[PDB]
């Protein structure tokens, strides 16, 4: 799927993300810009404005666990159904989730890698990153 | 619906494009007939190559009427009726494209104006883009 | 966007529906259940079996929230603002579940009144229960 | 995915179903509901008014053939993918058709049964068809 100089210009950059910061501040963004996945986060505490969603330690602390996942599906980019089986099951069959979601979240990360990385993030960057997630979103739905 | 702060947030992010308007509506097009090739087959009659003259004239004209929309947020199916006539009645636009070139322009603003694009901005410009979306794929009077 | 032919269609529709309202919109509910389990989560105090007490209460009240949505097809958010609080604010209804409650609505007033289901008031009815939906989903002021 | 239970239901309702005639008026209610739909069948002829596209012969002839269709899914409810595979390459590679569509679809075959067999379409026998329609559509998605 994708071609081995879009491989290169995936790894080349996400070499580049702050694996601290990026992840919170895509789910952050998902719980500001889409109000209903706040449902799915209830024991997080405060997410009210945001300013509180984004300042959350919680809203931190899982968003590094989910680029965690990312960045496991971007050193197996085939076999992402095998990478996020685990996963998949965990979203449905105990959280419930609507997979539309999976895919408001893939292009939530995508803002927020033009967002860091600027004139750098060019079109043909931002294709070769459309096709991974749109692979992510597709591993995870049941 | 717009909330009244999505609607000063909207005001406020557009404003700041400003005359790069037309600049950022060509690359957005031309991030979304990379990233989603199928939308390429609306414009059968267009050089679509990197570059063309064809899209940066077609990318100012979807930008000038995003600067109209904005201008209009209170009575967009008024402002907008011939571009919806065009998009849903003409060309029969499938709404999954609106979606596409919607995230395209916000990655291009993301890009460009990394300062503007705050989580409180990015949720208003969202909530916006899908309202004129709503505009443009309706059949109404 | 509604057109005028839209609202006198849905105006007439629902006419006809009348005193069944209540009992239309507790088997659409009871569809909903059954085919998309999913929605029951929303619903975790409520007893869920065939022929509940709860279920048919509830049913009357989205019925009613249906007819005064037809009495003010115009000024919609307007009308519907406390609901819109409820579910988007207070509920956190996924917008998809929607999607779910319009069909399972249609396919109720397609099962009981086959000649008032003509393809031109289907589409009328099925782009109300969106723009009703559209309401319901969004926090605003 | 379908319990005996429910398979037997399925097939009972459709062996009464007018199959010269509900595929047409399916594909015609998608053209009416769904207008972007008749983007598709430009070589159809008029599609301009709901009267126009349901007396169209050529949308009462396609109707047929994707009904057609839906019968062999029905035959083989295990092995969907396998039935529809061609159909699958065809609808993607040749016509560009985005899946959403087909669930649209899969929907307004729901309701025109709902609208022939009335009270006898009971919530059970429609929860039996969901099944069976969104397995067309996953089908089908490529
Ligand atoms: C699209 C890519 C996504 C990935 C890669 C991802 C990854 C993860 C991971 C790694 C976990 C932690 C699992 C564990 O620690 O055992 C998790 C948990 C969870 N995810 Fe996701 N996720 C994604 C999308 C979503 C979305 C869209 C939602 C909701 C709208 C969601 C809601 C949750 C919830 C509720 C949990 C449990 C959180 C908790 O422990 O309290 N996820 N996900
Ligand atoms: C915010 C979204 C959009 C806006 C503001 C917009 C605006 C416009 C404008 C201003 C025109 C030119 C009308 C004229 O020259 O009189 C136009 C034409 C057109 N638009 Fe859009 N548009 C939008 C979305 C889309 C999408 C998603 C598609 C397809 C994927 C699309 C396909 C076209 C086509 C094919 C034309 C005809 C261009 C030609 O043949 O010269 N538009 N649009
Ligand atoms: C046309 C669509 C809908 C309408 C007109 C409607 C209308 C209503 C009304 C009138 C109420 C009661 C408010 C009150 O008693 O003051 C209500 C409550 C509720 N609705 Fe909806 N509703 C719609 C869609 C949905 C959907 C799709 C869901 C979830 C799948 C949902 C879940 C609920 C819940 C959980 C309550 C709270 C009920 C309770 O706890 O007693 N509604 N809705
Ligand atoms: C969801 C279930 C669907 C099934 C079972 C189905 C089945 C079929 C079949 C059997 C054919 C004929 C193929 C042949 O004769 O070789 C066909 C062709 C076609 N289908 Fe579909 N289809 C479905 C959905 C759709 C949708 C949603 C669209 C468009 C919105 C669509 C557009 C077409 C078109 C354009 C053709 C070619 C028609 C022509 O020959 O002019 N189909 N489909």
């Amino acid at each position: 799927h994708l071609t081995p100089e879009e491989k290169s210009a995936v790894t080349a950059l996400w070499g580049k993300v702050n694996v601290d910061e990026v992840g919170g501040e895509a789910l952050g963004r998902l719980l500001v810009v889409y109000p209903w996945t706040q449902r799915f986060f209830e024991s997080f505490g405060d997410l009210s404005t945001p300013d509180a969603v984004m300042g959350n330690p919680k809203v931190k602390a899982h968003g590094k666990k989910v680029l965690g996942a990312f960045s496991d599906g971007l050193a197996h980019l085939d076999n992402l159904k095998g990478t996020f089986a685990t996963l998949s099951e965990l979203h449905c069959d105990k959280l419930h989730v609507d997979p539309e979601n999976f895919r408001l979240l893939g292009n939530v990360l995508v803002c927020v890698l033009a967002h860091h990385f600027g004139k750098e993030f060019t079109p043909p960057v931002q294709a070769a990153y459309q096709k991974v997630v749109a692979g992510v979103a597709n591993a995870l739905a049941h | 619906v717009l909330s009244p702060a999505d609607k000063t947030n909207v005001k406020a992010a557009w404003g700041k494009v400003g005359a790069h308007a037309g600049e950022y509506g060509a690359e957005a097009l031309e991030r979304m007939f990379l990233s989603f090739p199928t939308t390429k087959t609306y414009f059968p009659h267009f050089d679509l190559s990197h570059g063309s003259a064809q899209v940066k004239g077609h990318g100012k004209k979807v930008a000038d009427a995003l600067t109209n929309a904005v201008a209009h947020v209170d009575d967009m199916p008024n402002a907008l009726s011939a571009l919806s006539d065009l998009h849903a009645h003409k060309l029969r636009v499938d709404p999954v494209n609106f979606k596409l070139l919607s995230h395209c322009l916000l990655v291009t603003l993301a890009a460009h104006l990394p300062a503007e694009f705050t989580p409180a901005v990015h949720a208003s410009l969202d909530k916006f883009l899908a309202s004129v979306s709503t505009v443009l794929t309706s059949k109404y009077r």
